């Protein structure tokens, strides 16, 4: 075990009325010293005072907002402790009104700015601030301070003759949060609110943005028909019949790419294919000509009658029927079918037979689609003597 | 014989009113209707939720509570509508009595089969500005369609947002993704269509309905939208400062605290006419209140979100004013309606400092900006040195955005439609001098000049208003209908497609004229001339 030693040491601050003040404290050793923040100022409150720990346990930073004096100003000291030593370091904070503020003050001329970068293009985070004598430049990235001493590392910082900035060369997650500046010098400090940062940009593999849908007209008529790919960069749009392509290919669309069905006769599964240098993708649709109904059952006769014959059939389609038409006329007689329109039930009686004739019987099944094949014929034997 | 109309949530019941013109047909109408669970208390600051289920029937026939606002208190003047500022008493009528819970809209029925429905989002700014001031009874019943009027979170209740899990805001905007979702779900008792639902706005409103095309969120929602002189990209559509001007308005009422749950919980407390009454001035046409970017809602840029296609799937269509900048030379003009040369370079000055907030080689902008907005044919004009005056700010806040977001949508053969509004009533509302100012548009396309002055208008119209409003509401229907502006009823002129090559625009007027690269020149030059000499990032 080590004893505690104090790495980083606190410098005394001096805030603005309203404002924000933040404290740096660290240390090493073994154990890791935890970081007590004790306060000794006539009037203590807790909604202002927030002690941020650093996400690798070396120290934390004590930060009041907003600043009210006299209230706030007061002496603030570390203490660091474990169970081999304890150490302590004390600061003073300084809070004035509005008006003591003096000329060449730190003034923050332009604050920092909401902005959204490429994950591996550069990020610039722009802040400026003039005072007398010229203050130094500090950044603050969720309430703690930004640390850009290395530059080896992504962040760098920079500092031109009029004014320096923040900038990130390439970019993470760990980049996306509140960020801001502040400028301090011997005079005080005096901050400006922060500027939320997000890091997610564009280079989305294409994804169908309206997805070609299935329909189902009759035969013959033409409709245009529209199928949509998004993604940046923007992908080409392509349809597809599964063996060859529709399009020429040479001057191919991109984004768009709606196609027209002529002569509609028979169905087929098309497919809509957006590629990309990201990805490529596909979309089939169920392009389904409306067919005519598949022939009835086979009917039975029911009842038997001299003058009249009573028949109950099948519908044989799993598809609804519109109505069901009756052909009825002698057996071997080679004449069109005497056809009874309009039964819209499974069972029928044909009246006006003559008596004694054996007769054939068909059903036919017809939709809104057209007249469907006719159903199995069916013979009965009715007999008298003179 | 009061109509019923069954919903998800339970039965309504509206009212038969018939139009007074003999023309038209009587429309059924239902107002009050809630479409979500009202935003006080713990819904307060939160995303919207479907409203409460009730058994028997609820009454539709009163007015809802508006949401609060106050327009007593200094407001950007420039964002409203001038028939909004002109009679602002008549307004008042309208804003009296506001209540937290205010998510309620208005549907009218005319009265074969399925109805198109559009949806209307009024925007006076950012804070004030209701569905309630506007009767599109007369847009139902000369198309047979279906016009909605709906109102949501205003001001601080529905945009406040402090960047991270305590308040991602934009409120606001999921009140009417929540509307259009009810919406999309329970039109079809009403006889009409959820597949053709065109969203439209005007104004700041209008910018609303760009933001709603761009989010992940709308895609099964809406086919098409219509955007009136608005823009997801000027400078007061999107808020790039919010944390700093909520901060300022915690420590109005003592609730600013350094977490910021703590904060958002404090504020909850306080009560919603209490934020509303205080008074909070942004940098000069900027927005202290307005849409963030969360992550979500708005991922990322607006105008880096129209380079992915985000908004591609539904048909636009859009298009300005003749001289929407009216408010800001009005103050410099003289009684002898003229500014001077000194006043003339004191506005451009102005200019230059408030939206692009003094850059490195500022002075080499101001002459630029001078020697563009000057005709040379007549230098010493006083009225036509006014008249250039109002086509700068006209230019930079509605034409530029206007045109980049056209091209942008047309860049891939979607359907797009551009159009240039030519024409305005007369009053006492504007002064006769200038032409055709920010939501002058709105009448037209409501059908105002059929019934005739109203006590928000007070034009004295002609018989060429009610025809030349007959043909944009024709129009209108018609593009809400099928996507197409002249399908399937045609003028009794062909409004041709938009793409980046053509550039075919629509000139709206007496006399109806199709042109070409509307104002090309001055776009070129914000777009692409303006932005290199803002590019002094050499130092970098
Ligand atoms: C092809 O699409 C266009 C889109 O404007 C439409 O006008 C036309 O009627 C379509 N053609 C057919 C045969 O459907
Ligand atoms: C479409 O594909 C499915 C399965 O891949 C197949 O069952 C169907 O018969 C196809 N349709 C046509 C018209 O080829
Ligand atoms: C609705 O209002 C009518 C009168 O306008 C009244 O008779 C009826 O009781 C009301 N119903 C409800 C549920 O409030
Ligand atoms: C009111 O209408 C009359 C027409 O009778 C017109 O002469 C007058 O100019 C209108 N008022 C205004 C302020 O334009």
């Amino acid at each position: 075990e080590t004893p505690p030693r104090f790495t980083r040491t606190p410098v005394d601050q001096t805030g603005v009325s309203g404002g924000v003040a933040s404290f740096i404290c660290q240390a090493t050793g073994d154990p890791r010293p935890k970081i007590v923040w004790n306060k000794k100022g006539k009037k203590v409150s807790n909604q202002r005072f927030e002690v941020i720990e650093f996400d690798d346990g070396s120290g934390s930073v004590l930060r009041i907002q907003p600043l009210r004096t006299p209230r706030d100003e007061a002496i603030y000291e570390c203490v660091a402790s474990n169970n081999v030593g304890e150490i302590s370091v004390s600061t003073r904070l300084t809070v004035l009104r509005e008006d003591q503020i003096p000329r060449g003050f730190p003034t923050i001329d332009m604050g920092p700015q909401l902005k959204v970068v490429e994950r591996t293009r550069t990020a610039t985070m722009l802040c400026a601030a003039s005072g007398n004598p010229d203050p130094e430049i500090t950044w603050f990235k969720d309430f703690l301070p930004v640390d850009t001493s290395n530059n080896n590392g992504r962040i760098k910082q920079l500092r031109s003759e009029s004014i320096g900035a923040l900038q990130i060369e390439q970019s993470e997650e760990s980049d996306q949060g509140k960020y801001e500046c502040v400028a301090t010098n011997s005079a005080g400090t005096r901050y400006s609110a922060p500027a939320n940062l997000y890091v997610r940009v564009r280079r989305v593999p294409p994804r169908f943005s309206i997805p070609p849908t299935n329909h189902e007209i009759m035969p013959g008529g033409s409709v245009n028909i529209t199928c949509v790919a998004v993604g940046s960069p923007m992908p080409y749009v392509k349809w597809m019949l599964g063996a060859e392509d529709l399009t020429p290919e040479d001057d191919m669309p991109i984004g768009r790419n709606v196609l027209e069905l002529n002569d509609v006769r028979q169905s087929a599964n098309y497919t809509c294919v957006a590629m990309s240098t990201l990805g490529v993708i596909e979309a089939i649709a169920q392009i389904t000509v409306k067919a005519l109904p598949k022939p009835p059952g086979t009917p039975v006769v029911t009842e038997s009658t001299a003058t009249s014959i009573t028949l109950t059939w099948d519908s044989g389609n799993p598809e609804p029927v519109s109505y069901y038409i009756i052909q009825h006329k002698p057996k071997n007689s080679e004449e069109p079918y005497k056809e009874i329109d309009g039964i819209a039930t499974t069972r029928y009686s044909v009246a006006g037979l003559s008596p004694y004739s054996d007769y054939e019987f068909r059903v036919v099944a017809v939709n809104n689609i057209g007249r469907g094949p006719a159903s199995e014929p069916v013979l009965t034997q009715k007999h008298h003597h003179h | 014989p009061a109509p019923t109309v069954n919903t998800h949530f339970g039965k309504l019941r509206g009212a038969r009113v018939p139009l007074p013109s003999e023309i038209l047909g009587p429309v059924d109408q239902y107002l009050g209707v809630p479409y979500a669970a009202p935003p006080i208390g713990e819904k307060r600051f939160l995303p919207p939720e479907p409203p409460p289920s009730w058994s028997g029937i609820r009454n539709a026939t009163h007015f809802p509570p508006v949401c609060p606002q106050n327009i007593h208190t200094a407001v950007p003047e420039v964002m409203l509508p001038v028939w909004f500022t002109a009679n602002l008493d008549i307004v008042a009528t309208y804003i009296q009595e506001p209540n937290e819970d205010c998510l309620y809209l208005n549907v009218y029925v005319p009265t074969s089969g399925a109805k198109p429905v559009m949806v209307y989002i009024h925007g006076g700014s950012y804070m004030e500005g209701t569905g309630n001031m506007i009767d599109g009874s007369v847009l139902a019943s000369y198309g047979n369609v279906i016009v909605i009027t709906l109102n949501y979170r205003v001001g601080v209740l529905g945009f406040l947002s402090t960047g991270d899990q305590a308040a991602k805001g934009n409120y606001g905007l999921l009140d009417q993704i929540q509307a259009l979702r009810w919406v999309s779900e329970n039109i079809a008792f009403f006889g009409g269509d959820p597949r053709r639902i065109t969203v439209f706005g005007s104004g700041i409103g209008a910018s609303c309905v760009s933001l709603l095309t761009l989010s992940h969120h709308s895609e099964g929602l809406f086919q098409r939208a219509i955007i009136q002189s608005g823009s997801a990209l000027s400078s007061w559509a999107v808020n790039y400062q919010p944390v700093k001007y909520t901060s300022l308005l915690a420590d109005k009422v003592g609730c600013n605290v350094l977490d910021t749950v703590d904060m958002v919980d404090c504020l909850r407390q306080k009560s919603a006419k209490e934020l509303v009454e205080q008074d909070i001035q942004p940098a000069r046409y900027h927005v202290a209140f307005g849409p963030v970017i969360d992550g979500d809602v708005i991922p990322d840029d607006p105008e880096i979100l129209m380079e992915q296609g985000e908004f591609l799937n539904y048909d636009i269509m859009l298009g300005v004013n003749q001289g929407e900048g009216l408010k800001f030379v009005e103050g410099v003009v003289d009684p002898e309606d003229g500014v001077s040369g000194t006043d003339f370079d004191y506005s451009v000055s102005n200019f230059v400092d408030n939206l692009y907030g003094y850059p490195e080689g500022k002075d080499t902008l101001r002459e630029t900006i001078k020697f563009m907005y000057t005709d040379w044919a007549d230098r010493d004009n006083p009225e036509t040195r006014r008249k250039t005056l109002v086509a700068l700010f006209t230019d930079h806040q509605w034409v530029e955005p206007s045109v980049v977001t056209a091209d942008l949508h047309a860049r891939y053969g979607s359907p797009t439609y551009f159009y240039a509004f030519y024409h305005h009533c007369q009053s006492l509302m504007k002064p006769a001098w200038s032409d055709a100012a920010h939501g002058d548009e709105v009448p037209y396309v409501f059908g105002v000049p059929m019934v005739g002055p109203t006590d928000l208008f007070p034009c004295n119209f002609s018989k060429n208003d009610v025809m030349l409003s007959a043909v944009v509401m024709t129009y209108w229907t018609n593009f809400a209908k099928t996507g197409d502006p002249n399908k399937p009823v045609p003028q009794d002129v062909a409004w041709s497609k938009y793409n980046p090559r053509d550039q075919l625009y629509l000139h709206i007027g007496l006399k109806p004229r199709v042109r070409d690269h509307y104002r090309a020149t001055k776009v070129a030059f914000w777009k692409h001339l303006v932005p290199h000499l803002y590019n002094l990032h050499d130092m970098f």
